[PDB]
């Protein structure tokens, strides 16, 4: 026999479980922080993109993507609820590496200038969601609601502090204006920033709540179409050419 | 009686790719100011023109002598594989897969958002910037190396992955290795589609597509599981 | 740098820099230096470079060694992006404060939406201090002084530190039993339901019910804490003042221009009729961002990057008083290694070989006229 | 190799048409002379697709990033279009 | 103005065309400006008459290079060629496999699992032969006509 | 209605309106009231508004309680 006794076949399983926890989390750090920066990393990378429009909206729709795979993947094959919280966590890791290692180790940018977004509520409340249900219908479109709604409460306890009006040189600024405008991005000039600007069609107060009922709505599709999404990527079938 | 997990081997593979990739991150530190700004200048040639060749040949000679070396030691004979020493050569493959994984996450995560900063602090000159030698010529043929010789350790050891073509450790290995000649598409968006440094334009969906194939893995790991169970394990420990 | 490698003709056709002047060469931390110039818009602008109907004013820098303290156009601050017409002369001043020491080489630059960046000239500046003893002061209107470097720095650490125990907590409550292989086997063998008890629903319950009450509560506290919020300031404003300048009593036309190719120089044969302003002469020819000067009728005494400035790359056939009214026919010579070091030559390689350039030319008594050529650049090979 | 390989096997074809000319002043290329006189009334200057310079232009390095581009596009539409193909294989029958 | 221009509403502007007689007949001539986004706008049509034969035309062009060439027929040898020499080669890598019987038999043998005898050594060293002589012959026809043709825009 | 809930800015830096009269207050069913005006376009127009290449005079109210008999822009219809 390949073991030589239940203890050691619980030891092997144990390593086992360690060397493929380590597996998937890196193979997932990759793959996911590629897809994030690379679908919302402008708004990601500075303070002066967090706005209440696209910010809002666009996040959690794209970052949805990963954890409703993950959930689908390890929900169903080993009951283990952490999908989407190890996707997250995974994400968040890769990024402030990246930030305080280059974004202010190699080109001097301030942390508080080059932070990401907190993610962690949205990934508890789906894995949360996903576990007392147990259904994928009901996870996808109440937590999918959840995910998109939270993104930006979650998140206003860290830029509160930077929406302070100032007077700079005879205009209202923002203090993530100013540090947008004092910190230069030579190649990242100030009319890329797809940030709001005001409607002749915008509401009394009403941006930031759309925004995050618009970004649920699309959570719900995006979740419902990955979990398929991840349900094909996990097949274990063997070619002959 | 040598313990079914090498821990030497799997220390090598973490502890390898960790020191190199900070010697790169100290190089690129150290001579990505005083000559990585201007492409049209003698020491930008010397520090890194000269880096790109030699990590070019420097990778083909390791990706051919590794991969011609895994395939010609071959086990002729799997029938005679007993099942300690697959449980062993199971252990090999995940400390393969553990070395594709840090890889992966060196070249994907780091070095890409790495080079997303690079363009943002500076003016685009060429297609053979520092950060682009680094993340597209460096990182990501050392991750398609590992994944290459992953694929076929598991493919020429393991019984389990013996008797075909695994599906989803094809979409694992190849998947990843289209975003290198993706790049190409990146080249051509930035210089005739895209006008502007934004992260965020369609020309690098390619790059996320790709990404996307990355989690064909999870279909992986349930092979290597079983592959794990199926010689006397799993009836052991579901005792 | 990114300027030799950009198209030598588009170089030539968008943005033309002229009279600079740099406060300081050598600086220390939290000193000011002030970049101001002129810069004029060509009329024939380049038809795959979109009109800079949304034009940023922006310094080019290896990164935040220096800090855009102010910027303004036509005397108006421009911290956001603005709306520049096609033929128009604009003055533009930049103050920097130094933050990181070391030799930078700092650029004016207009980023154009649709367009990209287009480089002006380069200086050398040398900041001397340490890193460390740079300050960023901003006095807010609710009466609080802060310092930019490292104002939030703490919450922010606090709150994504504080998450990310959570998820690591919710992660390792699981992580205490049998993760992957004998959990398989269960769900496979049909015993999913014994994996997931009671009191793991009891927790799932908790998470999610502390995560939502905590979240509530921290976006309370943090409203009444920063009860005066306003949003990310943005937008493009139009209405910028240009130069009303002198029409130039000096008219030159093109007759031919042509470039050696092996070459480090261009020819040109030019028509020169002066209406007035006393008799007149050449001293400078602009290209891009290299001014060719004639030593005998103009000298530079702006400190004008060097790799840039030819003092005597001017040589004009007949250079005499131009009396009012003659008009002189003369071949004029700009030649510099500026030519070949700023990739200008590479106008070969260019699907477009049409030139456009500044003429400044000077009296008796000073005064300086800017006339503004433009012609198509024929390349020789005999 | 099939994106690669176009345009180093078209040079020795249209390598005589670049040779530079000075046409009326301006620079012109020989298919270009070509294009301007034998008019084509359905078929105006403004409609031909091709390149005139970016600001993001590089140096010296327009044909071979085509090249590439092309050639990772054609492996995309290639393994598409072998399933398709395989789909137009089909011996079906139909009752109906 | 031999590229598309820019003009502007509400203003004149002169033009001037010299056109030189290529086909004998009676010709409708019309002046028009083509404008994008737009289509066609026909001006007045005058109707002209060439007399002649359309073999004495000649359309001579002088190069910076110093070479004096007929755009009648200027590189019209160099293209037949070429397109010949290729077509000859796919011609003749179609024929070598044809020689042999070609559907039916063959559909069969795969059909009954024999498809590794269709192919022999032979077959493949000629294969590797056509793929190093086409990629080799590309590179030195690119290399001979960058030889003869050292200055191109 | 409907301008109390436009961004103020927006309602400040678009149109405006000057010296304006009413032919009438109070009309009976089939009589025809005047409404005269001048209206300036701000130079600073803002950039999420396009500029002003197609636009149209439009009377606002609850619906066709009144009908639109004529509108001059400049005199002309
Ligand atoms: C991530 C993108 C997904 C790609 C599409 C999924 C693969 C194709 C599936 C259907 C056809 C093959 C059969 C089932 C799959 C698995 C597979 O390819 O098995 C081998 C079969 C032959 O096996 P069989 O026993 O004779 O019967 C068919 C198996 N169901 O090959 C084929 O059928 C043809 C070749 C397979 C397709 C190429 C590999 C696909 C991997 C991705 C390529 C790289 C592109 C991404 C780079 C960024
Ligand atoms: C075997 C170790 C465990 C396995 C995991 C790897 C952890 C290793 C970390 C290395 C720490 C030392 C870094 C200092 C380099 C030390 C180093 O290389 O210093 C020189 C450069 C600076 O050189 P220069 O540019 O010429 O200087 C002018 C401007 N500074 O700094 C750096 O490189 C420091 C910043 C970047 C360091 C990388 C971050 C650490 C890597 C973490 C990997 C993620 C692992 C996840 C595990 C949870
Ligand atoms: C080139 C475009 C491809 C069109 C899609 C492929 C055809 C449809 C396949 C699925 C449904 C039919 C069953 C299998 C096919 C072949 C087919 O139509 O068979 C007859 C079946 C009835 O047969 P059965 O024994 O009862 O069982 C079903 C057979 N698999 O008809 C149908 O099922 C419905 C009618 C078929 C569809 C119409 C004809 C399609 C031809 C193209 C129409 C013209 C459009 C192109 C013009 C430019
Ligand atoms: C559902 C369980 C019951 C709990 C209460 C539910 C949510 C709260 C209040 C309900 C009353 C409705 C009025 C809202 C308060 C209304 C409210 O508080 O509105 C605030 C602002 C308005 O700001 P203002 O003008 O300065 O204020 C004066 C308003 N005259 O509007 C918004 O935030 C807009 C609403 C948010 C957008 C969502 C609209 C709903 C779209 C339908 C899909 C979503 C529903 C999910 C379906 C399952
Ligand atoms: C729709 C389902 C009912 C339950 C959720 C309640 C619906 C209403 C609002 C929640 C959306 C996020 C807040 C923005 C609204 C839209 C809204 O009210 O926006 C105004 C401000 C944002 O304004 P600003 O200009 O950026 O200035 C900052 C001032 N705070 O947000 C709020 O006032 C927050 C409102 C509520 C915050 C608590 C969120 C908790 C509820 C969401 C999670 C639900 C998940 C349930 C799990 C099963
Ligand atoms: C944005 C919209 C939501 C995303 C779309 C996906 C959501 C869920 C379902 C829709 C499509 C996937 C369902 C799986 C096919 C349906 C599926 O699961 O398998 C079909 C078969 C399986 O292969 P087989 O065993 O050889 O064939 C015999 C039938 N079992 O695929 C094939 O035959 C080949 C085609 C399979 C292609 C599916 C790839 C999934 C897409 C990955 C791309 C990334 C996601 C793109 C969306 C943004
Ligand atoms: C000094 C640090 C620790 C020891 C170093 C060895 C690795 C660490 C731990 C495991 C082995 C410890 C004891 C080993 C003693 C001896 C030793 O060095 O063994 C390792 C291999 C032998 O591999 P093995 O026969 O499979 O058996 C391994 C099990 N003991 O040595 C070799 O000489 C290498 C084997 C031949 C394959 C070479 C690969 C191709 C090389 C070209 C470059 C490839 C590409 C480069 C990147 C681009
Ligand atoms: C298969 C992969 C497809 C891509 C899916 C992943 C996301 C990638 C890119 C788009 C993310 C948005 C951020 C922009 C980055 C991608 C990017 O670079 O976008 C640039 C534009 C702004 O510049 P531009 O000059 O407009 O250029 C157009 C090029 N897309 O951003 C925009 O978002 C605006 C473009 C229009 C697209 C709007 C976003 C989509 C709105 C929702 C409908 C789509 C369906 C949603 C699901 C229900
Ligand atoms: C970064 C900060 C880290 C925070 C760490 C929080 C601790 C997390 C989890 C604790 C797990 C204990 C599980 C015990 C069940 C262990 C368990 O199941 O015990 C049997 C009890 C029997 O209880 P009983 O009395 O017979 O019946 C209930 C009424 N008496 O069953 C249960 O159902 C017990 C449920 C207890 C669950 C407690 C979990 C709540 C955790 C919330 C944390 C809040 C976050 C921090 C706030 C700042
Ligand atoms: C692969 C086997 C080894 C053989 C050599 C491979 C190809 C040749 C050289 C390798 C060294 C790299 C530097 C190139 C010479 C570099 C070279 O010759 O560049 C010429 C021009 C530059 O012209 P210039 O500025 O006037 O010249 C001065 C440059 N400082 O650039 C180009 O042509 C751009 C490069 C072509 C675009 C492809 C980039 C690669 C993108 C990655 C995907 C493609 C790779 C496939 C993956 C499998
Ligand atoms: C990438 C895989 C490695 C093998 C191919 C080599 C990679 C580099 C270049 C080849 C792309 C085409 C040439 C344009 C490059 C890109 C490149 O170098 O472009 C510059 C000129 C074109 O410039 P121009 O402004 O139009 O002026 C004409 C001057 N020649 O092309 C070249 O210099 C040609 C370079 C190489 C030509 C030989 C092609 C043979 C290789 C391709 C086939 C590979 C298939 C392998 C079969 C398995
Ligand atoms: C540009 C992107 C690449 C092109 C896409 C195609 C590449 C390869 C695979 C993707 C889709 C085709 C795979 C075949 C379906 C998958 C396939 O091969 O058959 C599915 C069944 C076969 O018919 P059946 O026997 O009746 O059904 C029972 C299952 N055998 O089709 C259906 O049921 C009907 C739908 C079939 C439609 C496929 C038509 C193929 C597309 C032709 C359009 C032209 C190409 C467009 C792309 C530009
Ligand atoms: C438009 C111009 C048309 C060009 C026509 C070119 C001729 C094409 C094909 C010839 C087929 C002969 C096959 C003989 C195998 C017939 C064959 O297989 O014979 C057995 C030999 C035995 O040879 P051996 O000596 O025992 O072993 C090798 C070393 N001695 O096996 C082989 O493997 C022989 C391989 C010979 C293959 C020759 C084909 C090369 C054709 C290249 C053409 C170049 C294009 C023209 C350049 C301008
Ligand atoms: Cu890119
Ligand atoms: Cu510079
Ligand atoms: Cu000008
Ligand atoms: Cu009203
Ligand atoms: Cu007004």
């Amino acid at each position: 026999s390949a073991v030589r006794s239940h203890a050691e076949a619980v030891q092997v399983s144990r390593t086992i479980d360690w060397m493929a926890l380590f597996v998937v989390f890196f193979v997932i750090v990759g793959s996911y922080h590629i897809h994030a920066m690379l679908t919302m990393g402008d708004w990601d990378f500075w303070s002066d993109w967090k706005d209440r429009r696209l910010w809002v909206t666009v996040t959690p729709i794209v970052l949805v993507t990963f954890p409703a795979a993950v959930q689908s993947y390890l929900w169903e094959r080993y009951r283990l609820p952490w999908g989407a919280t190890v996707c997250v966590l995974g994400l968040l890791l890769g990024e402030w590496i990246n930030r305080y290692f280059n974004f202010w180790g190699w080109t001097y940018f301030p942390i508080n200038f080059v932070f990401p977004a907190s993610l962690v509520p949205g990934a508890i409340i789906l894995d949360t969601v996903l576990m007392l249900s147990g259904s994928y219908l009901f996870t996808a479109i109440v937590g999918a609601m959840g995910w998109g709604l939270i993104f930006y409460p979650g998140n206003w306890p860290i830029i509160a502090p930077l929406h302070v009006p100032v007077e700079y040189n005879g205009m209202l600024m923002s203090i993530a204006d100013i540090q947008g405008y004092n910190y230069v991005r030579t190649g990242t000039p100030e009319y890329i920033r797809m940030v709001e600007k005001g409607t002749l069609r915008t509401f009394g107060k009403d941006v930031a709540p759309v925004s995050a009922f618009f970004s649920a709505f699309m959570s719900i599709l995006i979740y419902f179409m990955w979990h398929f999404i991840g349900r094909w990527f996990s097949n274990e079938r063997f070619l002959q050419s | 009686e040598a313990p079914l997990l090498d821990k030497k081997w799997l220390t090598f593979a973490l502890a390898i790719y960790t020191v190199f990739y900070l010697w790169v991150r100290w190089y690129e530190g150290v001579y990505g100011w005083s000559a990585g700004l201007d492409s049209f200048a003698p020491e930008f040639e010397t520090y890194w023109m000269n880096f790109l060749y030699t990590e070019i040949v420097l990778e083909i000679v390791t990706a051919s002598i590794l991969w011609g070396y895994l395939w010609k030691t071959r086990d002729r004979n799997l029938a005679a594989l007993t099942p300690r020493e697959e449980l062993r050569r199971n252990f090999t493959h995940l400390v393969w897969l553990v070395a594709y994984a840090w890889a992966i996450y060196w070249g994907a995560s780091y070095f890409t958002e790495q080079d997303g900063t690079w363009h943002q602090t500076i003016v685009r000159d060429t297609d053979f910037t520092p950060s682009h030698i680094i993340e597209f010529y460096l990182s990501y043929p050392i991750y398609i190396i590992t994944g290459f010789a992953a694929f076929i350790y598991a493919k020429t050891r393991l019984p389990f992955f013996a008797k075909g073509i695994s599906l989803p450790y094809l979409v694992l290995v190849v998947g990843p290795f289209m975003i290198l000649p993706n790049v190409g598409l990146n080249e051509w968006g930035h210089t005739f589609w895209f006008m502007e440094e934004l992260f965020v334009a369609p020309l690098h969906y390619g790059f996320v597509i790709f990404g996307w194939l990355a989690l064909a893995v999870m279909g992986t790991l349930t092979q290597t599981f079983y592959s794990f169970a199926q010689g006397g394990l799993g009836q052991s420990l579901c005792e | 740098h990114g300027e030799k490698s950009q198209a030598a003709f588009m170089r030539m056709r968008t943005i033309h820099w002229y009279d600079l002047s740099w406060s300081k060469e050598k600086v220390k931390i939290n000193e000011t230096v002030e970049i101001k110039g002129k810069f004029h818009v060509f009329e024939g602008w380049p038809e795959t470079v979109d009109e800079p109907d949304v034009a940023f004013l922006n310094v080019g820098m290896p990164g935040p060694v220096f800090i855009r303290k102010e910027s303004y156009i036509g005397g108006q601050l421009v911290p956001r992006s603005v709306r520049l017409e096609i033929g128009k002369t604009y003055d533009f001043r930049v103050v920097l404060k130094a933050r990181r020491p070391g030799d930078w080489h700092v650029h004016t630059m207009m980023n154009v939406q649709g367009g990209g960046p287009i480089i002006g000239p380069g200086k050398w500046i040398t900041v001397e201090g340490s890193m460390s003893e740079f300050r960023n002061p901003v006095t807010t209107l609710t009466g609080q002084t802060v310092d930019l470097e490292n104002y939030n720095e703490g919450n922010t650490y606090f709150w994504h530190a504080f998450w990310f125990a959570i998820g690591v907590a919710w992660i390792g409550y699981w992580s205490r039993r049998p993760i992957f292989i004998p959990r398989l086997l269960m769900v496979d063998a049909g015993r999913a339901d014994e994996l997931v008890s009671a009191t793991d629903r009891k927790v799932a319950m908790g998470f999610l019910a502390a995560t939502i009450l905590i979240v509530v509560m921290a976006m309370s506290s943090a409203n009444s804490k920063y009860p005066i919020t306003i949003p990310l300031q943005a937008g493009t404003m139009r209405g910028m003042k240009p130069l009303e300048l002198p029409a130039p009593t000096v008219s030159v036309k093109v007759e031919d221009a042509t470039y050696r190719v092996p070459g480090r120089a261009m020819r040109m044969k030019l028509t020169i009729t002066n209406h007035g302003n006393s008799p007149i002469r050449l001293g400078e020819f602009y290209t891009a961002s290299v001014r060719f000067l004639d030593s005998d009728v103009y000298k530079d005494t702006t400190g004008y990057p060097e790799d840039l400035l030819a003092e005597d790359g001017l040589s004009v056939s007949d250079n005499s008083p131009l009396a009012p009214g003659e008009t002189r026919t003369v071949d004029v010579t700009a030649s510099d290694a500026a030519w070949e070091v700023y990739r200008l030559s590479d106008i070969i390689y260019d699907p477009d070989s049409r030139f456009a350039g500044l003429l400044f030319f000077f009296d008796a008594t000073g005064n300086r006229q800017v006339v503004q050529i433009d012609a198509p650049l024929i390349p020789s090979f005999m």
